[PDB]
């Protein structure tokens, strides 16, 4: 029971061809372009009218002819044609005199629009030269439903159709778009018409243009664009393309040029998502591509080195193979996000960058999951809104989870041949769920990998068409030598029973066995439940799911659960890395849920104190983080603190003062990070004092600038108390750097101050007008109340005072002040803060309605409600340790 | 597309 | 005996040129300004002191020079002068160290302001962008006496001069204005100079610049200004204003492009009146000029269309020719109301346009017209508040009403010519009425079309000189059969004799010959009376004003009224539709002033059962809604709503509930507008219930939306007894809109909901802001929510009642909205009470007010409410109400 939609385009007609041509002088700052479009169509369903999509576009004339023979062959004028537009639906419908019978047209139309200013048609971008000056660059952004603000279309992925290309613009300025350029002509006075050679069959999401005075650096027949002023910082973008591209085309096994001559990368300086996989012309926003090892952070640099992955990966899922219909955008979504990290590992092997993906994805899919809010990977849609809203975590990380636990179950070898013959099949097509189930089956026919009578498609269905994810609980008869095993959906929030069955494939590991890196075992759970008989001895432990690989969460008895805890307090490593991960943020979740007595699972995380490595310290950060966030304001919070030194002060044993050597790894930087930020967060005076000096020695010349894999922790926690010189140094140092990802590091390095005379300072900068970004006067504030109770403060001093709330909204939105009143009201925790909110709300009067306020209330008073909670109590219980 | 983060 | 004043400039020293620039950082939200400004003057009586105006200016520097060889030749520095301002006559003086001697001078003065936020000066105005960023913008309105907001000058339309304009501003802003561009400059790191050609000898009213981020869209010499994120809302407007100008080219014999290269259309944001005609920059209020036909209604489209064209007409009738002193602003505001509706027709003939004019124009002039308080034409003033005030009822539908009159007696040819005659002769200066009497007597000089012994000017003297307008009276002697007439003063509220005897022209029209088409046999009653020889049987009805041409209402004798009532009977359609409109609006107010049997009247309209046409069904309207709010609340009303449900069950026999086929006319929508509105008013539940399920199909996915041109109704209606749903639809709908026009129809919309606790929340949202992302009313918006409410029924009004009682709420009323705000609500309220429920609800509001309000307005709300109390037992409605003894 999912009702849609007339949003639809009629069927009665499709598109064979667009001609396109645009014309825009947006080196002058002229944002009105003009364009024709002569489009080569097929009628189906004999009709008076052509139904397309257009969204703000005004026409200025139209007509259509015939195609007695063909697309090539000579066009024959019928008459000029009527054009309407309903705004809602955003069709337009264009009239002929005559009622056109079954064959091939070309309809012709001029029209006109204008650039865009939210990042989302044809829009306008901007930037500063080294001189001052604001350069502007027109560029687009389809996907979705936005290729409808450029040119009248059918605008819909299934409605494949090739593509000519043509804009004229300044002869001073350049055009990329998706085909490689076919020629210039010269034109007037002062412009240049840049034609484009014939795409192949592709979705009009995916096209793209961009007339801009960038530069490029190449190598062979790939280059990356840049705005002048970034030229040195593309390097690795370029790097990283060429190698990921390689791996793809082989792991696959079909080339990338199969289809096309060239793979442009271009940095785009206002851009609303991280990139866009457009055929041959990817964009992405600054942070996303660009890097400077002087001042970038390995973070930086891998999200630079996925993202590119992810982008190239969707060359072959999106792009030769795209959606039929939104329905199923997971069918490019989840390859993208799996090969995100897959493709990158494989194109730079040792570097551990697979390793990342168990916590950025898996386990962070299984947090939105768990909601009852959420969504299955197959789910339809019609408005636009509805599109976009597809894009959320389940199109993303589940879908990749599963994508990953299906390459599992297949092997590797299956799994490449499955995709192969998934992408042949459906090469310069659209794709729904059953095409690909057909090719991985085919891929294992026969191969008797799965048990007899199932199919590749039985097994997804059970994963594709239902919401959420189970959580298997095992249950030991023990001393008698069996399992059961069960299963049911697993919400964050609450158990209900649910009707649907999972076929979950699981193994099993058991202690004095201890090995888990073979996939070959792998058993079905086809049922509700089921028993498992066994050898296993009462004294050793059982783990289920090998490396998390399953996207499922696991419950274990009581029992089970302290033999775990007993074999990693001995052994801390006698356990798989991974799935010590698994247990951490599985034992998380279970007790919140109420699953899991809360008692045992915060027993199980004493095994720390031991714990060297950065998967287990990642999922153990989310707990901790959850925990650290509640207690926070509260009196026991002490203990809490003392819980946690004692879980850390044995791996700080690390160097965190010049942490970097050059022979210490990427997950050991992740670790580096996670830990001293800790200890730091804790007060620890060695952290606080280190990191203190460090950058006491960079702002005095005393030394060198701080690393960038060190700059996050020691920016913030160094600015802690530092004094006037040191805060101005870093202020002055982000107003100068021209690198977005530079600036919003330091600006939130800035927002920890414990000063709260400089906070207030630092906030005035954001208000008025110095060169903040948009984006950036924002960040200003989430700095600040992202910095620790004392910004808050400091924020809400700010906002009592009448006349500052005035400048404040003036130059930031009403939303801005909405969206800060929420997130104070997220971090008050107790009768003093909530005493400070109310007095904020009411000093605000007719700024903040009585819906809001209550809001803000209700989430403050859920703060001071838990720590008297069962949980809380639970936990204030627990710390007290002697 | 990548999403932000 | 008008007595004025010496808040008029000094007369010793007259402008030639202006040389002004101008900087506004506005695209940082800087409000400060800062000008240069070189005057050429001449002096004519010998003076150390040069004065003209300033509001609000601050001077910062200021010197003399003479000019010895004119405006072409070098100037010699005489020295800095002392600058002082009198803010109450708003006269800034600069006083040399010598007197100056009759020559040419040149005056150089430096100075800074402030960018107003009441709409008037060189102000501020703003938009929310595509990406929810709010941008500023920096625009003029000067007409009455606001240019002195932003330049020194003599701030008086009859002293013209020529204007050469710069403007420093952001490069990613534009600056436009009266003139072309001449050049652009870049300066600094981010700045831009632009420059403007020379302007011609104009008034300082007229003068105008933009500085924004806006875009354009084109047609030749002409361009359509928008905010970026209106861009496909400015077709119609584009398409108008390219059609009208060549009209108005054609038609008067001069076309613009004789003084002026190009015209742009601007639609601001942030505007007071509908539209301004700065000569080649005319600007709207966004209502005034785009059109969305999604939305957007006919008579959204009509607004639109009458002011391009009402403005356009200005081009000549104000900037071409411009009055020499305000006494005489009809000599703009009369032909751009007349050209209103006539240049559009013949803009878009078919469209029948121009029958809008008689129901919109002169029986609206008619109502006002016939109060005491009324002006004559010419009629002068002196202080800017004097002056606003002229811009009223009588400037612009009255004088609109008269030169109709006139242009029908003259005829097209000489009217034509008699207008070019007048712009030719009084190109680029100033005019008073008696150069418009010369301009149009030359065209028909010699040609007999007036009576041996008159002018132009003998005429529309009378008709110029003296307030209000007359009345014909009409008496039938059957038999002979003879005619007399004779003219008074009409009155709305009384019968007094006058002395002045108008010049007015007449025609009539029988029941055996009824043509009422030509204008050929027009005759002049020039005394008190006369005595009509003629040929018509005492069957036969007669009928005076050919299509109420002229202006003035007509009285018959009780034969007469029931000949034609009569006639109408039989067949409704016997007389001129005009003519119908006529009888029924004049019979109504003869009615109402006591020159006429209210019996005799009501008699009159019951023919309406058979009428089908937009004209006189817009005429009852009137009538019919004066009685429908006095019966109201009464015993009577039931007996009320008898005697229209029998008038109109006939005419609804049209389609309401789907209207809108492509081939219904302009007319045919206002018609069943008009009709819908009633039914619905009257609870007939056909009306009802379709209304109900279209707003139902829209807000559910079950169907379309409502088309425009029958949402007004639809919406209204539709939402008496809707559910929560339709009613959080259409909310969050307006609350997502961009369009001004569209928002306030909604707002309306809502407030006719009959759930008062719907209400109350909805006026809470106008109190204070609104929820996250979520957008808010402009202040024009809040007050509008308000008014929504109390004029949506008397169930809107106990809701207004009922929120006011609790003091917390007059409180965030009050603290948002003004008291002045509470004040007008209150009298609102007052308005409709009509019963001692009512009365009662009233007393204990303001009891419940307690100390927000005083003795005097406590006494006034009570005296008006019992104004209408006292209203059911007086001689008209005793008269009335007697009459509804139906059957
Ligand atoms: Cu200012
Ligand atoms: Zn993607
Ligand atoms: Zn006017």
């Amino acid at each position: 029971q999912a009702v849609d939609e007339r949003y639809r385009l009629p069927t009665t007609s499709i598109p064979i061809h667009y001609d396109l041509h645009l014309r825009t002088e947006i080196h002058r700052n002229e944002r009105t372009f003009t364009g024709t479009v002569g489009i080569q169509l097929q009628v189906v369903q004999a009709t008076d009218k052509l139904v397309m999509h257009n969204r703000g576009l005004v026409m200025s004339s139209a007509k259509v002819s015939s195609l007695p023979n063909g697309v090539t062959g000579a066009p024959t004028l019928i008459g000029d044609v009527q054009y309407s537009t309903d705004t809602t639906f955003e069709h337009i419908t264009f009239t002929s005199p005559t009622i056109l019978q079954p064959g091939t047209y070309l309809l012709e139309v001029a029209f006109q629009g204008r650039l865009a200013t939210n990042d989302d048609g044809f829009y306008v971008s901007s930037y500063v030269a080294d001189n001052g000056e604001r350069r502007y660059l027109a560029t687009t952004q389809f996907e979705s439903t936005s290729a409808r603000m450029a040119f009248p279309c059918y605008d819909e992925p299934g409605l494949k159709a090739t593509f000519t290309v043509s804009i004229t613009h300044s002869l001073s300025y350049k055009a990329i778009s998706n085909m490689p350029q076919k020629t210039t002509t010269d034109i007037e006075t002062d412009m240049r018409t840049t034609f484009f050679e014939k795409t192949p069959a592709m979705s009009t999401y995916l096209l793209a243009f961009v007339v801009s005075d960038f530069q490029l650096r190449l190598s062979g027949a790939q280059r990356v664009y840049v705005r002048p002023n970034a030229f040195n910082e593309a390097t690795f973008a370029l790097e990283a393309g060429v190698k990921i591209l390689k791996v793809l085309d082989d792991h696959l096994g079909i080339p990338y040029d199969t289809y096309m001559p060239k793979l442009d990368q271009i940095a785009i300086p206002d851009f609303a998502a991280g990139a866009m996989e457009n055929w041959g012309l990817v964009t992405y926003r600054e942070q996303a591509l660009l890097f400077n090892p002087a001042v970038s952070t390995y973070r930086g640099k891998t999200n630079v080195a996925t993202t590119i992955a992810h982008e190239y990966a969707h060359q072959w899922f999106g792009n030769l193979v795209s959606p039929e219909w939104w329905e199923y955008i997971w069918l490019n979504e989840g390859f993208a996000t799996l090969y995100e990290f897959y493709a990158l590992d494989m194109a730079y092997p040792g570097q551990e960058y697979w390793e990342l993906f168990n916590q950025q994805v898996i386990q962070y899919a299984m947090g939105q999951d768990g909601q009852a809010s959420t969504r299955p990977m197959n789910w339809n849609a019609a408005t636009p809104g509805e599109i976009s809203a597809l894009f959320d975590r389940v199109a993303y990380d589940k879908s990749g989870s599963v994508l990953n636990m299906m390459r599992h179950v297949l092997g590797d070898d299956n799994w490449k041949a499955g995709l192969k013959a998934y992408l042949t099949d459906r090469a310069l097509q659209g794709a729904v769920d059953e095409q690909l189930y057909a090719g991985l089956q085919s891929a294992i026919e026969g191969k008797g990998v799965l048990p007899n009578g199932v199919t590749v498609a039985q097994i997804m269905r059970t994963w594709t068409n239902e919401a959420g994810y189970p959580v298997l609980n095992v249950r030991r008869s023990y001393d008698t030598g069996d399992v059961i095993i069960s299963q049911e959906r697993f919400y964050n929030d609450r158990k209900v029973p649910n009707t649907n069955i999972w076929m979950i494939p699981y193994n099993y590991v058991h202690q004095a066995k201890a090995d888990f890196n073979e996939f070959d075992d792998f058993q079905w759970l086809a049922t509700k439940a089921a028993r498992i008989e066994t050898t296993v001895p009462a004294n050793e432990w059982i783990v289920f799911n090998k490396q998390q690989v399953g996207y499922y969460r696991v419950n274990y008895d009581e029992h089970n659960w302290e033999l775990i805890t007993n074999a990693l307090h001995e052994n801390w490593a006698s356990i798989h890395r991974l799935n010590r991960a698994q247990l951490i943020d599985d034992a998380y979740w279970l007790a919140r849920s109420g699953r899991l007595d809360l008692r045992v699972a915060l027993r199980f995380m004493t095994y720390l104190r031991n714990e060297r490595e950065y998967a287990p310290w990642t999922a153990a950060n989310v707990a901790l983080t959850y925990f650290n966030n509640r207690l926070r304001g509260t009196a026991e919070y002490h203990n809490f603190l003392i819980f946690v030194d004692a879980l850390i002060e044995d791996i700080y044993s690390l160097l965190t003062i010049d942490a970097v050597s050059p022979d210490d790894t990427l997950l050991h930087k992740y670790l580096v990070q996670t830990i001293s930020t800790w200890a730091c967060s804790m007060g620890y005076t060695d952290c606080l004092m280190k990191t203190a000096a460090l950058l006491k020695a960079e702002a005095s010349g005393t030394g060198p600038a701080v690393h960038p894999d060190i700059a996050s922790v020691t920016y913030c926690y160094g600015m802690r108390s530092a004094l006037e010189s040191e805060f101005q140094y870093l202020y002055r140092k982000m107003m100068n750097s021209k690198n977005l990802a530079e600036r919003t590091m330091l600006i939130d390095s800035l927002g920890c101050s414990n000063n709260k005379e400089f906070l207030k300072a630092f906030l005035t900068t954001a208000l008025g007008s110095i060169n903040y970004r948009a984006d950036e006067r924002r960040r200003v504030v989430q700095a600040i109340y992202s910095g620790g109770r004392t910004g808050v403060d400091a924020l809400i001093e700010f906002l009592m005072d009448p006349a500052l709330v005035n400048e404040f909204v003036s130059t930031l939105s009403t939303s801005t002040l909405n969206s800060a009143l929420s997130a104070i009201a997220s971090r008050t925790n107790n009768v003093e803060e909530m005493n400070k909110l109310n007095a904020l709300i009411t000093a605000l009067g007719s700024r903040v309605n009585s819906q809001t306020a209550a809001n803000l209330r209700t989430t403050a008073q859920a703060n001071l409600d838990w720590v008297n909670g069962f949980e809380g109590l639970m936990l204030s219980n627990f710390l007290a340790e002697a | 597309a990548a999403a932000k983060a």
